[PDB]
């Protein structure tokens, strides 16, 4: 499962 | 930063002549990921050329294979021409049955 | 830190709303703008958040489509619309603050949120009845058929408050109705009088209404 | 990503330690929040990262648990804790809250004081006939109330309303309405309220003709 | 044995054509499993290998639901960006990510990748400890800013020696009997005429799986590393993998050149003569 990514 | 795509074209079975076989279009290297890859038979374009979904790798180059069912001859002309933006004018690659 | 929301909103179904949220007292351009919403049935739920230099927006799955929201960065201010409005979006929305900017956090700001409500009935006045019984003798007040909320009642101008037991209002078709309860020593009653104020503000009407035997 | 909190309100006593568990449905890694909240107004945050405790809040709450399993402890209850209170965890998007603890003073069970009012004469004229019913200041909540005419039950027309809390002297109270027509009304001449509550096996019982 | 988990994550701006495209690959070791693609007819999460079929409909739900907050996610981040560096509306840009971890057979984090790239450069990575970041330019450190303020490494390294460990363990538990495919590589060499007077013999492998190959030509005994030539692996496009390796050589002793092809799943290093 990926990650939920975080926001840059 | 644009990147150069890279081109090989080469067949997927041993090119054996009046037997049919697969010839592949691999383009690697390239950044964007926007490309168009184009197949010529005799220098005339070939309908109904698959592609392959596109991928990246480790150094964040994108790479595709196209390709189209083909008849090899003693005679005929095979190429890949291939057009992007890191490039002033298209690419083309001539099908060598020994590389 | 403050965010400003606007006060309470009554609107029909199928209709829209757009709650506005005015935020003060920190660099609005530091952070994004979430949206909650609070309702009976579901309690809290996210909805979504906006980045305020760019109006990029992230909406729950479950809210998409059903809330847009945008920016003003020069008026910090984030508002959010509600479209095509059902009884099930009736509730209380809360703009709110992480304590960073990101996706993963906590709120640790919250505007005072808005309470929508939505109904099709229209602004109607309460019926007021008295209630007299048939040492210590209870009377009370029957304020029947209103809408919208809310409805002010006291009694005896608010000079009889501690014995005193208004009820959340509860509704018959579309319309309101409560009553409210008074606990008068028996030997005052009627001797001196007791009257119960009700207002409606929405519908521009203050009754009075004794309390006679 | 679910985040459950049992039990949905809680009775509770002054001086009390309490404790409000929060259950997820995966591992959160410590990315917990908590809330309080009180009526009318917003959620106010307490704790963050599950064991953290935000400027300005008291130190008899704490916070405490790991994997999916996270608790609020209140170590003393003072009367201002009494409120609501909300997980929110954060590990995943969408951010996600439980459906909140509701707390509850305690306090010695009261039978209601009971009374009934008959329709006034003004809503008559209009066709209606409202019956009233109050039970006042009684504790717990839970409250059977029968509306009975000339002997026999009335299911059909009843709207019932509880109070909070009341803030002097924790008590509830409760306001019972059964609407008729006035045709329906006269038919009848034995109108009664029937209150059956925990404080006595004998229901409090008030009527008129 | 090591196994991995990674993500290769793509999102490229398009404006004038709506939604930017926004892509998530998975890989067990290097064979894609997954695949999430924004333009696809019915934008879900597909498998891509044989054995993720065994998994049932709540696994497909809840990772097209990510991708879907993912794709929201990233679609916001390409603004940013064109703020950071203050660049035009006009054209396309892309944010790449690679994401995962490298275990050993004793289920303990060996490496764990986050690394980013807007158009096709370096922005920022998660350091080889797990709680430092190398940003590389000015609009970078913005960003290495906002994630040290809200804990993000810390997170990942959550997610890292967690999350990504266990659901690759799971991964391996379902289709580890697939993912030892080995095919041999079947080799021939032929030769070549040139003018001059010399020849050149080219060494080929065929038909093999995975791609690692190691093809050497060598003198008798001493392999030459200078003179050769050689063509990047290739897919033949049926699954298998090709590569050849040429030298230049005098005519009349081709004999005295071997070729050698050394792959994982040969019990011995073909030696070919021709």
């Amino acid at each position: 499962s990926i990650i939920n990514f975080e926001k840059l | 930063i644009q990147k150069t795509p890279q081109i090989q074209v080469y067949s997927r079975h041993p090119p054996e002549n009046g037997k049919p076989n697969i010839l592949n279009c691999y383009v690697t290297q390239f950044h964007p990921p926007h490309i168009e890859i184009q197949m010529l038979k005799n220098g005339k374009k070939i309908p109904k050329v698959e592609m392959s979904d596109m991928s990246f790798s480790k150094d964040w180059s994108f790479y595709i294979l196209a390709h189209t069912e083909f008849t090899p001859t003693e005679t005929d002309t095979y190429a890949c021409r291939v057009k992007h933006d890191s490039m002033a004018e298209p690419k083309t690659v001539y099908w060598d049955r020994d590389m | 830190v403050l965010l400003q929301q606007s006060g309470p909103e009554l609107v029909k179904p199928g209709a829209s709303v757009k709650i506005p949220c005015k935020a003060s007292g920190y660099t609005f351009t530091d952070y994004n703008m979430d949206w909650v919403k609070q309702s009976h049935g579901k309690s809290l739920e996210w909805i979504g958040d906006i980045n305020p230099n760019n109006g990029g927006t992230i909406y729950n799955q479950k809210f998409k489509g059903k809330a847009t929201l945008t920016v003003d960065k020069s008026s910090s201010a984030a508002y959010m619309e509600v479209r095509s409005l059902t009884s099930e979006d009736t509730a209380v929305y809360y703009c709110a603050r992480k304590p960073y900017y990101g996706n993963f956090a906590w709120f640790a700001y919250w505007g005072q949120g808005t309470l929508v409500t939505v109904s099709a009935a229209k602004t109607t006045p309460p019926s007021v009845y008295p209630l007299a019984p048939g040492s210590m003798v209870t009377l009370g007040c029957l304020v029947k058929g209103y809408f919208p909320e809310p409805v002010t009642v006291t009694w005896n101008s608010g000079s009889l408050s501690s014995g005193v037991h208004t009820f959340p209002a509860v509704l018959q078709s579309d319309l309101y109705t409560l009553s409210s309860s008074v606990t008068v020593p028996s030997s005052t009653w009627p001797s001196e009088t007791v009257t119960c104020n009700v207002a409606h503000p929405a519908s521009s009407t203050k009754v009075d209404k004794k309390i006679v035997p | 990503i679910q985040v459950t909190q049992s039990s949905s309100s809680f009775s509770v006593s002054l001086g009390d330690r309490v404790t409000i568990t929060c259950k997820a449905s995966e591992d959160i890694y410590n990315r917990l929040a908590w809330y309080q909240q009180k009526p009318g107004n917003a959620p106010r945050l307490l704790i963050s990262g599950a064991t953290s405790l935000e400027t300005g809040v008291p130190d008899r709450f704490s916070g405490s648990g790991s994997r999916k399993d996270y608790t609020l402890i209140i170590t003393s209850l003072q009367t201002e804790d009494v409120a609501t209170y909300y997980c929110q965890q954060y590990w995943s998007t969408p951010l996600t809250f439980g459906a909140g603890t509701k707390l509850e003073l305690k306090r010695a069970d009261a039978a209601p004081t009971v009374s009934i009012f008959p329709p006034s004469s003004e809503q008559l004229t209009s066709g209606g006939a409202s019956v009233v019913c109050f039970l006042n200041n009684f504790y717990p909540k839970d409250i059977n109330v029968k509306w009975k005419i000339d002997g026999s039950e009335r299911q059909n027309g009843v709207l019932n309303s509880w109070t909070d809390q009341d803030s002097k002297d924790s008590t509830y109270s409760m306001s019972s309405t059964l609407t008729l027509t006035k045709d329906e009304y006269e038919r009848h001449n034995s109108y009664t309220c029937e209150a059956t509550h925990k404080t006595s096996t004998s229901p409090i019982v008030k009527s008129f003709n | 044995g090591p196994h991995s988990l990674r993500y290769f994550v793509t999102a490229v701006s398009r404006p004038g054509l709506g939604e930017p495209r926004y892509m998530e690959v998975g890989y067990v070791d290097d064979t894609e499993f997954v695949r999430f693609d924004s333009d696809a007819e019915n934008p879900r999460y597909e498998p891509r290998a044989r054995w993720m079929e065994q998994e049932g409909p709540e696994y497909w739900e809840r990772e097209t639901q990510k991708a879907k907050g993912n794709e929201q996610s990233f679609r916001v981040d390409l603004r940013t960006l064109l703020g950071y560096y203050n660049q035009s509306k006009g054209g396309s840009h892309t944010i790449q990510v690679i994401s995962g971890c490298e275990v050993g057979s004793d289920g303990r984090l060996l490496r764990g990748y986050q690394q980013y790239a807007y158009d096709g450069c370096d922005y920022i990575a998660l350091n080889e400890d797990l709680k430092t970041w190398t940003a590389a330019d000015m609009a970078a450190l913005i960003t290495k800013h906002k994630w040290e303020q809200a804990g993000e490494a810390e997170r990942l390294r959550a997610y890292l020696e967690g999350t990504c460990v266990e659901w690759l363990r799971r991964y391996l538990k379902n289709g580890n009997a697939t993912l030892l495919r080995t095919d041999s590589p079947k080799a021939h060499v032929t030769h070549h005429s040139r003018p001059e007077d010399k020849v050149t013999l080219r060494c080929w492998a065929l038909g093999f799986y995975p791609a690692d190959i190691t093809l050497t030509w060598q003198l008798n005994g001493e392999e030459l590393i200078q003179d050769m030539e050689l063509v990047e692996t290739r897919p033949a496009g049926d699954g298998t993998f090709q590569k050849w390796a040429s030298v230049v050589v005098p005519l009349g002793k081709e004999q005295y050149y071997t070729c050698h092809v050394y792959h994982q799943g040969l019990p011995e290093p073909l030696t070919l003569r021709w």
